[PDB]
């Protein structure tokens, strides 16, 4: 580490879920290879899985660039502007289906230490405690051993 | 009638207006060969710009020591403000406080310190009183003090300053020294100068006297920031030059019945000629005594 | 006695960069009114002192050409004359040292 | 020299990253970067927000006059068919007006005790250049914006976010469009105080005018609590008493700051914009 | 930003004048305190048991022998009092102590080698500085 | 502990390469002009008197046998060459050679100018930004003088064609830091400079390239610079004294 | 070896616009392989760091260390280099922006000790780097005053939250 | 502890110290001006002052001739002391020499000084001069003086 890394407070993007839920995943860019054993699991994901995944997520634009490459990667871009790059090198179809779905569920905020597991903009409803909260008032607001009308 | 706080607003506009007119009169770029004639660096030549370059700029070419210690410039045997643009090619020399015969420098410093006192006199008294500056008597330096005649409202006909009031004048003078303001010199035609001081009666009379002396009939104008005044002869470049400054006393000139003229006296010493506490107290006593020009 | 441990650069910077170790600015510097060069208030000008030694050496070389050997000092006074000068009224019966050069302006005839 | 290729290739990649950090490149538009299809990115924009936009209208909501004028300059240099593209000016005027009249209605019915000057300053904050541009840079409105300069200026981006509302207004109507303003613009004042959006001066002189409208005697200021008066860290609680009835009480370091905060506390109670106020109802209208 | 001393900028003619000027002032200042009982002195109380009076500040001259009437020899030290004056007085309350303090100085020194805060203290006292 | 620095450098001359070498340095351009040209005083006045200039330019070439016989030589090595096209062709070279200074296109500048001229233009502006343009042309150019070299001086022959130009130009020179150094980019000014060209006739791949600029003693002073200058005096020694 | 300091005077900035402010001139200069210690030279480069060109030359002219005469020679030739090549109008309008020392290529000789023992001594060398900037020396930072201390302390008392809660 | 010690410890001992001071004094009488370390000159300056006192006693006084014979290694300088130097300072009773500090020498950065006999035939040294009487500060004091003198006469 916490001391060797940064941190953030729990938050959301544009108060998401308050009025309506908006999927933050905005774009998916796959880079598979026509030939290459590293991309075998990525090719089978493009034949049967990616098409059904786009039907469920119409707000996500998916790009499949088939080109020569030794390490296939999927790049996820989010509304807030964050970009997360991941490798699907030598991964089965089931492993790539749970990864892509994880990307769709995330918000884009940095995956770092979160200080508190809760966040509220209105923590108090009866008044935040202060020293005089549970103290009684005295007649004429006098202080300890204060001579009045001297 | 114009208010005191808005009377200086126009005097600057008229001053700046004429300060920008002369600059436009000069061609885009014209060169002048300024030759240095002194014991140090003999033969050096400065290829400067006309109506823009100053003696101070010529010293910046040489060294920082010339700049700090060059109080006044001697151009063709005539003293020249260090921030005054050079109009034609000519021999140049630099003057310092520590010279064999620094008579011209002493006069300039003595005149500048008087002008500084005039500025603090126009701000100390309330806005209800009419403070009208008269002139700066050209008293010698051996007299022991510099003076600046002033007139006050009829209400303050018998009011005499106290020790605490004289101290406040000094705190206003040192506050002007801390701003490090440069004396800006402007040579204008007498007719133009009358317009700026058309509101003050005493200044108009002084300007007319200067016009008669010179066939060209040009009057030198000096201003410290916003404050503007008419003075005779060159002045020092900056206010920071004066280290010790104090107004000693105020004397009422006679005859008082026709008009009341108060004489604010003072004494000062620059950083280059700093004095000792014990010696500085001796100079103040002499300054408190009234001085009369020859 | 040998060091028990190695001293770190943090400890060593604090010893080396202590104000006592640092060089102190000098405020006694000023300009020579004659040549315009720098000098200290209590020390002679190196430039003006150098031109006095060049001329003094030339005069001492002429003195040797007159004595023409060791243990030959005179029992009278000595005077230095330049091109365009003759023995003065008080410079009578002295050892005149002729110098083939114009008299320096700073060198005032007494 | 050691034989191998994997470590050298891997070391070149770290050098590139190091070089980019030392000399980061200038930002560019997302359209210029690879993997971009404008027609596919604009359809997802609507589906993402669950709205039945009209493509013909939505494409003109991102076209700006500055981009049209520059697009012509490029053709003139090359001598190159006329363009029938329309700007978003008309669409922006419709959305900006509808938004100002819909936000007002929402606020005028939620806080009926707030004056018009306060409701106007709130609408000028929710439709402000700072708030509208934050919502636009998180809804993919700056990526589709067809501007002449990048990054898109705030004013140009503000004019493009209201044109999208004008396109939605024509397509889905006011009822469906008012929910878009409640879910994206009304949610920008949740954890914010009244006088943090509506900045005022001399709140005590404003409270005396609201108490005259209600025929209430002028308030009296008094000290309820005090601590560390002589110290550099004091605490005062000033209470406003109308007819010997406490209406507000505020803290402060000085007696003047506390007297000003108390008046601010009373104004929040008068207008009903307290912290204790019940949250805005986002539930689907019945 | 360079320091200065009292005779750094003075000429050959003013150095003797300044020296004699400040020298004559010290004489007049010291010859103006020889009548303390006429210059509005403070009350003179008598001696009571348990009273503590002021002391002096002298200058050690040297040593000299001294014989008594019994024949025994004693060596003594010569302490000369020169320019000793009372500078100020602090009451018991302001003293923060059981007693009350009286300040005394000795051996007049030059005014050109003292601090401004010290010079002004003597200026209002009408005395030259003390070592 | 016996290792030292490998410092054995010695200073030699570059004037000539190793002697007794069959290979020799091949030079494409001459160093200087074969016959100095002095434009007659008052030619600047004749700029306004365009008709007199036309008369004089035609007369001078016809009257100067030496100048009229040099053209015969330039046509012995190049048949398809006219004199009523070079002055129109020189404008393209001149203009195109001063546009290579703005973009620092030295690869093409060698084709336009000679090796003797290239240093003069580029050396001073190596770390400076130049913005030169050609606004308009006032008077047509004229081939004032043509003169060829002595036959087979080194086995090669060069021909020089002096051309007079009178046109407006715009020049703004910026220093290393982008600060204005000389000239004004807004206002053009009249220029009257005689440009000289050269071509190695013997070389089959030769061409006409700028050689130098004739500077007449009666030319007006150039534009003044923006900044100020200090020209120090003698830095005398302690012993030596200053003299008027 | 690295010689990047000499390549910094070759960067050419684009012409400035009419509204942009005057850009100060920067002049880089150095001297390589000085027979002197970088630790001893560091005390001289630290002295003039931030000074004016004319004030630095005065302090090095009356210093007894050998490095003083070497730095002063580097400053004089950087001063002329500025006005002659880098378009600096006034030679006194310069101040020392950067001044430090570096280690140079050093040699190794043998120092003989008693009892047939020996040490390895190194003939030390150093570099000196200086950067001149057109303009007056930046004013020194005034010492922190009591008002700033109190203003900072109260700001820390106002930034403290309730920790480990909602 | 060195309280009261007026003489320095130079050379290789008391005798070597006198021999060092003797070689500097002998060279000062031959040339009338020399440059040497500041401490060694300040220590010899006293002997150069008292040597003239023996030259004023005359060459007929045996005691005075025994001092010069010892303190002047070159014997051609002994007549110069009694016949040239002493007559020169006949009117003066003291201050025969002037000592001035000069820039430290380059080899060892030692504190240096130049010493000479007043009245020599050598180019004048650049002596330090006090500020002119016509300066601002000195004119303010000259005016103060006049008044104090004028009031006293009254
Ligand atoms: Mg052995
Ligand atoms: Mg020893
Ligand atoms: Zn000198």
């Amino acid at each position: 580490t916490a001391r060797g890394t940064p941190s953030r407070f729990l938050a959301s993007v544009l108060h998401n879920g308050l009025g309506r839920y908006v999927q933050q995943l905005q774009r998916l860019s796959f880079s598979v290879s026509r030939d290459g054993a590293s991309s075998r699991g990525a090719r089978e994901f493009v034949e049967r899985e990616v098409i059904d995944f786009a039907r469920r997520n119409p707000g996500v634009v998916i790009y499949v660039n088939s080109r020569p490459c030794c390490v296939p990667r999927v790049v996820a871009e989010y509304l807030n502007g964050a970009v997360r790059e991941e490798s699907i090198h030598c991964k089965s179809v089931e492993e790539i289906s749970t990864l892509v779905q994880k990307l769709a569920d995330q918000s884009g905020l940095d995956v770092i230490r979160i200080r508190k597991p809760f966040h509220t903009d209105n923590p108090s409803i009866q008044g935040q405690w202060h020293p005089f909260t549970n103290k009684p008032t005295t007649f004429r607001g006098l202080r300890p051993r204060e001579v009045q009308d001297p | 009638q114009l208010s005191p706080t808005e009377l200086t607003e126009m005097r600057n506009d008229l001053f700046n207006k004429e300060k920008a007119r002369q600059l436009s009169l000069t061609p885009r770029t014209e060169k002048i060969e300024v030759k240095h004639v002194g014991k140090t660096d003999p033969g050096t030549v400065f290829v400067m710009n006309k109506n823009i370059s100053t003696p101070y700029s010529c010293a910046m070419h040489l060294s920082e020591w010339y700049c700090r210690k060059s109080i006044l410039a001697l151009v063709d045997g005539q003293p020249w403000d260090m921030y005054k643009p050079l109009t034609k090619s000519c021999e140049i020399k630099f003057l310092t406080f520590k010279d064999c015969d620094p008579g011209e420098v002493n006069k300039a410093y003595w005149r500048s310190c008087a002008m500084m006192m005039g500025c603090v006199i126009e701000r100390a008294f309330k806005d209800e009183y009419m403070v009208n500056l008269v002139r700066a008597p050209e008293v010698p330096v051996i007299s022991g003090a510099f003076c600046y005649d002033v007139v006050l409202d009829s209400k303050l006909d018998e009011w005499m300053p106290t020790k605490e009031n004289l101290r406040s004048f000094t705190k206003d003078a040192h506050a002007l020294i801390y701003k490090d303001l440069p004396f800006e010199t402007l040579e204008v035609e007498a007719k133009v100068a009358l317009e700026i001081f058309q509101h003050s009666k005493y200044k108009v009379d002084f300007i007319e006297e200067k016009a008669s002396q010179n066939p060209e009939r040009i009057v030198k104008l000096h201003r410290i920031g916003d404050f503007i005044d008419v003075s005779e002869g060159p002045l020092i470049p900056r206010t920071s030059i004066c280290f010790q400054y104090e107004v000693s006393a105020v004397h009422n000139l006679q005859p008082t019945q026709p008009s009341l003229i108060r004489r604010f006296q003072g004494v000062s010493l620059p950083v280059h000629l700093r004095a000792h506490f014990t010696i500085w107290d001796k100079l103040l006593e002499r300054s408190r005594k009234m001085v009369t020009e020859d | 006695a040998a060091p028990k441990n190695r001293r770190t650069i943090e400890v060593n910077r604090c010893r080396r960069r202590n104000p006592q170790k640092l060089i102190k600015v000098k405020n006694n510097i000023d300009v020579c009114p004659e040549c315009g060069h720098l000098k200290q208030k209590h020390v002679l000008c190196a430039y003006c002192y150098e031109k006095v030694c060049k001329e003094t050496a030339e005069i001492r070389r002429q003195i040797g050409k007159q004595e023409g050997g060791p243990f030959k000092a005179p029992t009278i006074e000595t005077v230095v004359l330049y091109t365009g000068e003759t023995p003065s009224e008080q410079d009578q019966g002295k050892r005149i040292i002729e110098r083939d050069r114009k008299r320096p302006s700073w060198f005032t005839q007494n | 020299v050691k034989k191998g290729f994997r470590a050298a290739f891997r070391f070149q990649k770290e050098l590139e990253r190091q070089r980019l950090l030392r000399c980061p490149p200038p930002p560019v538009r997302r359209s210029e970067k690879p993997n971009w299809d404008y027609h596919a990115e604009i359809q997802a924009f609507g589906h993402r927000l669950q709205e039945n936009f009209s493509l013909d209208l939505l494409k003109t909501a991102f076209v700006n006059s500055c981009y049209i004028k520059s697009e012509e300059a490029k053709r003139q240099q090359l001598g190159i068919v006329l363009l029938n593209l329309k700007s978003n000016q008309e669409l922006s005027e419709q959305g900006t007006s509808f938004s100002q009249t819909c936000l007002t209605q929402f606020l005028e019915d939620e806080y009926p005790d707030m004056p018009t000057e306060g409701i106007k300053n709130l609408v000028d904050f929710l439709t402000g250049e700072e708030v509208v541009c934050h919502v636009a840079r998180n809804l993919a409105v700056e990526q589709l914006t067809l501007s002449e300069e990048f990054p898109v200026p705030p004013a140009v981006l503000q004019q493009t976010f209201f044109a999208v509302i004008g396109a939605l207004l024509q397509s889905s109507g006011p009822e469906r469009t008012a929910l878009f303003i409640r879910d994206f613009l009304i949610t920008q004042m949740t954890g914010k105080e009244l006088f943090e959006m509506w900045k005022i001066i001399n709140p005590m002189g404003l409270l005396v005018e609201e108490l005259k409208k209600r025929n209430v005697s002028a308030p009296e200021s008094r000290l309820t609590r005090q601590s560390g008066g002589t110290t550099a860290l004091p605490l005062y609680f000033v209470g406003l008493y109308c007819d010997k009835k406490l209406i507000a009480e505020g803290p402060g370091e000085t007696v003047l700051v506390a007297e000003e905060e108390a008046a601010r506390v009373a104004l929040r109670k008068l207008y009903g914009f307290t912290e204790n106020r019940r949250p805005w109802n986002y539930s689907k209208p019945k | 930003k360079s320091g200065t001393w009292w005779d750094e900028h003075l000429s050959e003619e003013n150095v003797p004048f300044i020296k004699q000027l400040v020298s004559d002032e010290d004489k007049a200042q010291l010859a103006s305190k020889l009548c303390p009982l006429k210059d509005e002195p403070w009350p003179i109380h008598p001696w009571e048991p348990g009273s503590f009076r002021v002391g002096l500040i002298a200058l050690k001259l040297g040593m000299m022998p001294l014989w008594t009437k019994d024949g025994q020899k004693h060596v003594v030290t010569l302490l000369q009092v020169q320019d000793c004056h009372v500078l100020k007085y602090t009451s018991k309350e302001n003293c923060n102590g059981k007693m009350a303090t009286l300040s005394v100085g000795g051996k007049t020194v030059s005014r050109f080698r003292k601090a401004t805060s010290i010079l002004e203290f003597y200026r209002e006292l009408g005395l030259p500085p003390k070592q | 502990t016996e290792k030292e620095f490998m410092q054995h450098a010695r200073k030699a001359g570059l004037v000539i390469p190793p002697e007794k070498s069959d290979r020799s340095i091949h030079l494409a351009c001459t160093a200087g002009i074969f016959d100095a040209y002095v434009p007659p005083e008052g030619d600047a006045r004749i700029s306004s008197l365009s008709k007199e200039g036309l008369i004089e330019r035609t007369e001078r070439m016809k009257k100067t046998m030496a100048s009229q016989v040099s053209i015969r030589r330039i046509k012995d090595y190049d048949a398809n060459f006219k004199i009523k096209d070079f002055p129109e062709k020189a404008k393209d070279i001149f203009i195109e050679a001063h546009l290579c200074l703005n973009n620092s296109d030295h690869d093409r500048l060698h084709t336009l100018v000679t090796e003797h001229c290239f240093p003069d233009m580029t050396w001073d502006i190596k770390y400076k930004t130049v913005r030169w343009s050609f606004v308009e042309s006032l008077e047509p150019s004229h081939v004032v003088q043509v003169r060829c070299s002595s036959m087979m001086n080194q086995g090669n022959v060069y021909g020089q064609i002096t051309v007079r130009m009178h046109t407006r130009q715009t020049l703004a020179i910026y220093d290393r830091f982008g600060r204005l150094m000389y000239g004004q980019e807004d206002v053009p000014k009249d220029v009257l400079e005689y440009v000289v060209f050269e071509k190695q006739l013997t070389n089959p791949y030769g061409s006409w390239r700028m050689h130098t600029k004739i500077v007449p003693p009666w030319a007006p002073p150039k534009q003044p610079i923006l900044k100020t200058v200090m020209i120090p005096g003698p830095q005398l020694k302690p012993e030596e004294e200053y003299e008027e | 070896i690295s010689r990047k300091w000499e390549k910094k005077n070759k960067i050419v900035y684009p012409p400035q616009l009419p509204g942009e402010p005057r850009r100060p001139a920067e002049i880089y200069h150095c001297r390589r392989q000085i027979k002197y210690s970088k630790d001893k030279m560091w005390y001289l480069a630290k002295l003039i760091r931030g000074m004016s060109i004319d004030q630095a030359l005065a302090q090095l002219e009356f210093n007894d260390k050998k490095g003083a005469k070497i730095i002063k020679e580097v400053l004089l030739e950087a001063q002329d280099m500025a006005v002659r090549d880098h378009n600096v109008e006034f030679r006194s309008n310069l101040y020392i922006a950067e001044s430090t020392s570096g280690r140079g290529q050093c040699l190794k000789r043998i120092r003989y000790h008693g009892r047939g023992r020996f040490g390895i001594m190194e003939k030390v060398y150093c570099h000196y780097f200086v950067k001149l900037v057109e303009g007056p020396p930046p004013p020194p930072e005034p010492p922190k005053t009591a008002v700033a201390h109190a203003k900072e302390y109260i700001q820390q008392l106002r930034s403290r939250t309730i920790v480990h809660t909602l | 502890i060195s309280h009261g010690r007026v003489f320095r410890r130079m050379g290789l001992g008391p005798e070597s110290r006198i021999h060092l001071l003797r070689n500097l004094l002998t060279g000062l009488v031959r040339h009338e001006r020399i440059e040497a370390p500041w401490a060694r000159v300040d220590e010899m300056r006293g002997y150069a002052e008292k040597l003239i006192d023996y030259g004023k006693l005359g060459d007929t006084n045996e005691r005075a001739m025994r001092m010069a014979d010892f303190w002047l290694t070159e014997k051609d300088l002994i007549p110069k002391l009694f016949q040239v130097l002493a007559p020169r300072y006949k009117d003066q009773t003291g201050g025969y020499t002037r000592m001035l500090q000069i820039p430290n020498r380059s080899l060892d950065r030692a504190k240096m000084a130049v010493i000479e006999y007043k009245g020599n035939c050598l180019p004048p040294l650049p002596l330090p001069r006090r500020d002119s009487h016509l300066t601002l500060l000195n004119q303010l004091l000259q005016g103060l003086r006049q008044d104090l003198r004028q009031s006293q006469e009254a």
